[PDB]
């Protein structure tokens, strides 16, 4: 089916509907960037198995051994990267960084309510390594600023 | 609100029953012994020397020795263990040639032939007539003097087992991979399947060690309570009984030939280790075992299987009737060569509810085909001078039979299988458990926004 | 050996006392979960070392390699797993999802005070999927009337 | 370059620095620690890539992918243990151990303002495993007392 705020139930199934009713799945797409390994650790195995010598058949699992580190390295990274943010508990963060709108010139509204997530990130591609070092920057001094404040007592 | 509220806890001590693929850690000596003087060692990651059991207070869980996952992973190890010791030796195709033959001199036995034939040097263009000595069992007649092949060379090649490697059986644990748990039943009267009302963990085995043997099974372990009889259900005729002793019965081996080691090149760097003579007297290769501590301890068994059948049941035994070597034969390596004795000295008994040493015979292969993988004949090089074994026979394996005429259901005879119950006998004990670290249970707190 | 409190500083070892005292246990499961593999990296060894050809026993080594991967993984899974219910700084929450006591009659001092969490296990297991959606839904909801409030002020 | 603040920007570049100066880095030391992996998995290839035979040297590639899970394991029992001093956010916490100068005898002024972080090591190393066992059960007696100040509602 196509339309808005119905096939949040499943993978993906948002995508093309606007940034505001897809901010409500963020979970699925989440849960599944890692637990998706349950097509992978239910039938991985070497010999012995369907498999009566062969052997090379099944060091050839290198492939599927490979695609799992690969994935949790992946989403380790992530949960890294918003970790050093300040925001390490949370699907969503509101942090002290101002918008500079010169990164987009556009208002409140159509962001929300126009917009698809893919469209949005074909406009912030341009400035993002500069937000994430904003952000790195504003979290960096505030942990000193917490310390020194407790530091008074 | 008074009502309880969900309450998530990380941690709480609970596991469910699993599959998972142990991992083997081996003692630290024998690993520093490097370049596999053995097999399993060079693979095999040292252990940590603190094994370290905790009690698990008032815990009560079903075992089941039967349907147990590591017994197979242990199988299936040794077979591919096995293996790759043998993979970097050489191939003996080239001794798959036309023999002739005669007899042996120097002596009842007609047990050694002696044969003669042509072989390669190293060179390419040039071959030598050599001999060597083969016993009656490597050998089949293709055919005056009689002519013969070797008894594999119609139906696979044999590669030649390395003589740096032996075939000594080292100890090996069974080790836990993280977020499992190795279980031990601890109950010194533990029959392999029931709830065990005391428990350890674990986070590695007993030192196992993979021996393999036919009738009976040796320097094994055995229980310290009374003598323990086992099986998957006793009352159908197609399970085994495993029987563990309550104290060892010690048994001698021998071989009482000089044998003595020739060598031949097969090929440039290729050598095939000959059996070159034997020096002195040809006599019988043989086991002693004393017939009084054997007379007792069949004397104990027989009691415990009173508690199965009746009381005045007249319990006897006999022979492994029939088939081929393999099954009518206790058989074992001893010191790097092969023996099948046949063990009717011991198991000709009858039993109704009221100092010297029993020497049974053997027989030698020099080419063995282990688990009856049809294809992987190996042979076992000839081995220097006299040589002879100490071993603790720890339990064996019977075998019954329906109502033999009247009265008795228990004519018992040494049986066998799949070499997989001698895992079962030292894996009788162990379960393995993974943790579900996870939980949710109701108390009276809340979080606030 | 056998009895409440004693064998609490070894692993498992609580496990047949009651919920309540077996309750001050937790991290000790938690540190063995992960860093048993201790027990791995310590003696994982290839070529040259104890072993010289016989190449297919270095490539065995792919067994003691997958039961690391799938440790590692199967812990991460559960810090994704309760991070989702907005928990993941903590061995204990409490959380907005009141008790529907059709999951289990038993008042609050019996379930503490009596079972071990064994027993637990086998009534809960019947309801669990029910709870995890709820805890779910109760953080998911949570997150956006925070950013309402950071919002409205 | 020899100083005092100057090659923050580079990963270890702090490290002859004292103590205070060089707690500005730390964002710049934690970020190197996993995504370093970037250098491997741009290149960790089997199937084809300028190879296609002699493939015994993409199984001697097992070298390389066990250096990757090692890594990613190593850096997650760090994660763990900061974690369950209750501290699993940050790259700073104040907590609840006071210092027992028995552990060094040394003022405030001389550890921030004289030494490197490479000197103070060689001191702690003696008691860390004091430190860290005080920590834990500080912070595991915490848990229990919050949620008793969450159960008296
Ligand atoms: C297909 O995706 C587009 C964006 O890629 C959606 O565009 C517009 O999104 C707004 C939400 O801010 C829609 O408003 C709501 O739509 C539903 C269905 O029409 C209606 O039940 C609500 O009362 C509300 O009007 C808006 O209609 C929509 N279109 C325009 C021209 O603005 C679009 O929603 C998606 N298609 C459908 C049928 O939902
Ligand atoms: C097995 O068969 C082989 C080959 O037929 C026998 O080996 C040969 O035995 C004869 C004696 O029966 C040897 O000849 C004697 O050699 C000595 C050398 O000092 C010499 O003094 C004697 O006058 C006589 O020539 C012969 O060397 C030996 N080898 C060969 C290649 O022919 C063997 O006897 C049989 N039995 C055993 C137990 O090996
Ligand atoms: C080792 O290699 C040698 C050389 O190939 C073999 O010796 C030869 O064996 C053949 C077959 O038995 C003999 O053939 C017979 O020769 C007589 C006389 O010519 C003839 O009447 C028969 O009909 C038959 O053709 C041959 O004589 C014999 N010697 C030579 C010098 O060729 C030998 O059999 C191989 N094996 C052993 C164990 O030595
Ligand atoms: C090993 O030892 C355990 C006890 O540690 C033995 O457990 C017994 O298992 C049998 C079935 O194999 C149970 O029999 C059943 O009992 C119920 C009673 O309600 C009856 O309705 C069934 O018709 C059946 O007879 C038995 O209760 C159970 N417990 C005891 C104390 O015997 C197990 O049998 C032993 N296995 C071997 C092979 O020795
Ligand atoms: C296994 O049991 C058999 C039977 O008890 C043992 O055989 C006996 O061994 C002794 C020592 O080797 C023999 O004594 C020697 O006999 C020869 C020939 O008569 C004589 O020249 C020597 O001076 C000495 O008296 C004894 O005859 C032999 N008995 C029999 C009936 O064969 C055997 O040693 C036991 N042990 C092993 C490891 O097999
Ligand atoms: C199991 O035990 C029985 C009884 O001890 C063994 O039976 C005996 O088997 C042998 C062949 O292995 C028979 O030997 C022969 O003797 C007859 C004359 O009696 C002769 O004509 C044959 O040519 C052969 O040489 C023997 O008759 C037979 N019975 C007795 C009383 O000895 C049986 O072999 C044992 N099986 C195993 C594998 O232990
Ligand atoms: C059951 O265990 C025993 C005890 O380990 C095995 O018998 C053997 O015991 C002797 C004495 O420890 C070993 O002797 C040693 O032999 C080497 C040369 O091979 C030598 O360098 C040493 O100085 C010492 O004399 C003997 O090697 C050992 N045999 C084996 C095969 O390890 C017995 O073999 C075991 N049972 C079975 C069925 O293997
Ligand atoms: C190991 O296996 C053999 C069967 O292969 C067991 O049976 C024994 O076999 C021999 C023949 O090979 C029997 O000899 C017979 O003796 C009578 C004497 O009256 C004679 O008339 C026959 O012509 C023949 O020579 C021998 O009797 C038989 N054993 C028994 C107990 O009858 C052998 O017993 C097995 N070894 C052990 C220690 O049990
Ligand atoms: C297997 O068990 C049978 C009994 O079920 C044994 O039967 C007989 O046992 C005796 C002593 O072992 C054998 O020796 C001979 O006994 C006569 C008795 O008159 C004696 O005069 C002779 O001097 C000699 O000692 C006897 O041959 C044997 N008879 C039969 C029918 O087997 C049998 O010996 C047992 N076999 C083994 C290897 O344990
Ligand atoms: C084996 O586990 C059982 C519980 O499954 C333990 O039994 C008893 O458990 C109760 C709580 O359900 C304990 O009661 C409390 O004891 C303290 C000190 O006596 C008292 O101040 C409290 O008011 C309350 O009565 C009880 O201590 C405990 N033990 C006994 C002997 O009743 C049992 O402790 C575990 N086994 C062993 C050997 O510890
Ligand atoms: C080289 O590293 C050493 C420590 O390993 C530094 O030692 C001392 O550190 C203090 C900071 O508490 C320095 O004070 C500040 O230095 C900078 C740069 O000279 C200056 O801009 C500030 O006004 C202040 O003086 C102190 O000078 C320094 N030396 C002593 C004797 O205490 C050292 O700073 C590092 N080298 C350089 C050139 O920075
Ligand atoms: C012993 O030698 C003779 C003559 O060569 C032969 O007939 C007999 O079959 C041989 N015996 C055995 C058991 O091979
Ligand atoms: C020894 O064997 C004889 C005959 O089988 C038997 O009478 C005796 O009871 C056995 N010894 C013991 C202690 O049972
Ligand atoms: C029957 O055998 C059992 C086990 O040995 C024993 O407890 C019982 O007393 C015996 N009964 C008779 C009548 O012999």
């Amino acid at each position: 089916a196509v339309g808005i705020g119905a096939v949040f139930l499943g993978f993906l199934g948002a995508a093309g509907s606007t940034m505001g009713a897809a901010s409500m799945t963020l979970t699925v797409q989440a849960r599944n960037l890692l637990s998706g390994i349950v097509q992978q650790q239910s039938n991985l195995l070497r010999a012995i198995e369907a498999q009566q010598h062969l052997l090379k058949l099944t060091v050839w699992g290198i492939k599927q051994l490979q695609a799992r580190v690969l994935a949790v390295e992946r989403y380790l990274r992530d949960q890294q990267l918003l970790g050093i943010w300040g925001c390490s508990g949370k699907l969503i963060c509101c942090t002290n960084v101002p918008w500079n709108s010169s990164w987009s010139n556009r208002n409140l509204s159509e962001i929300w309510d126009n917009m698809t997530w893919l469209q949005w990130d074909k406009e912030i591609s341009n400035y993002t390594q500069i937000i994430y070092g904003l952000l790195e920057e504003s979290q960096n001094q505030q942990e000193k600023n917490e310390q020194d404040l407790l530091a008074l007592d | 609100a008074e009502n309880l509220w969900v309450t998530v806890y990380y941690g709480v001590p609970v596991w469910k029953d699993a599959e998972t693929t142990l991992f083997c850690a081996s003692d630290a000596k024998a690993y520093e012994t490097e370049k596999h003087n053995v097999w399993a060692t060079h693979a095999c990651v040292p252990t940590d020397p603190n094994p370290q059991e905790i009690h698990l207070e008032n815990v009560t869980e079903e075992f089941n020795m039967w349907k147990n996952n590591m017994v197979e992973q242990m199988h299936t190890d040794i077979i591919s263990l096995w293996d790759q010791s043998l993979k970097p030796c050489v191939k003996l195709t080239p001794l798959c040639v036309t023999l002739q033959c005669t007899n042996v001199t120097n002596n009842m036995r007609g047990e050694l032939k002696n044969c003669s034939f042509n072989m390669t040097t190293e060179l390419r263009d040039k071959k030598q007539k050599v001999y060597s000595l083969f016993y009656r069992l490597d050998v089949v007649q293709i055919n005056s003097n009689k002519e013969y092949r070797l008894i594999n060379c119609n139906t696979s090649a044999c590669t030649q087992a390395c003589p740096k490697v032996s075939f000594e059986p080292i100890p090996i644990h069974y080790c836990a991979p993280a977020g499992f748990a190795i279980l031990k039943c601890k109950d010194k009267k533990f029959n392999g399947t029931g709830p065990c009302p005391s428990v350890s963990t674990v986070q590695c085995t007993h030192g196992i060690k993979p021996v393999v043997s036919t009738q009976l099974l040796l320097n094994g372990s055995l229980a310290e309570e009374e003598v323990m009889i086992r099986s998957e259900n006793i009352t159908n005729n197609a399970k085994n009984i495993l029987v563990q002793f309550n104290t060892p019965v010690q048994i001698n081996c021998t071989r009482p030939n000089n044998n003595t080691r020739k060598s031949i090149r097969i090929g440039p760097g290729q050598a095939f280790y000959a059996t070159g003579d034997i020096i002195g007297d040809i006599r019988q290769a043989h086991c002693n075992v004393s017939k009084a501590t054997w007379n007792e301890t069949l004397g104990k068994v027989v009691k415990q299987l009173r508690k199965h059948f009746g009381n005045n049941t007249i319990i006897r035994f006999a022979n492994s009737s029939g088939g081929d070597l393999e099954v009518t034969t206790h058989s074992f390596n001893c010191g790097g060569e092969f023996f099948y004795c046949n063990t009717s000295g011991l198991f000709n008994s009858t039993w109704i509810s009221n100092n010297d040493s029993i020497t049974l015979p053997c027989r030698i292969k020099q080419i063995i085909n282990m688990w009856q993988r049809i294809g992987q004949c190996m042979y076992a090089p000839p081995i220097q001078g006299v040589i002879r074994c100490v071993s603790n026979i720890t339990g064996l394996i019977l075998t019954r039979d329906g109502g033999s005429t009247n009265s008795t259901t228990e004519t018992f005879r040494p049986g066998g299988g799949d070499m997989r119950d001698n895992w079962r006998s030292e894996l009788y004990k162990y379960k393995v458990v993974k943790i579900e670290p996870l939980g949710v249970a109701p108390t009276r707190c809340k979080r606030r926004v």
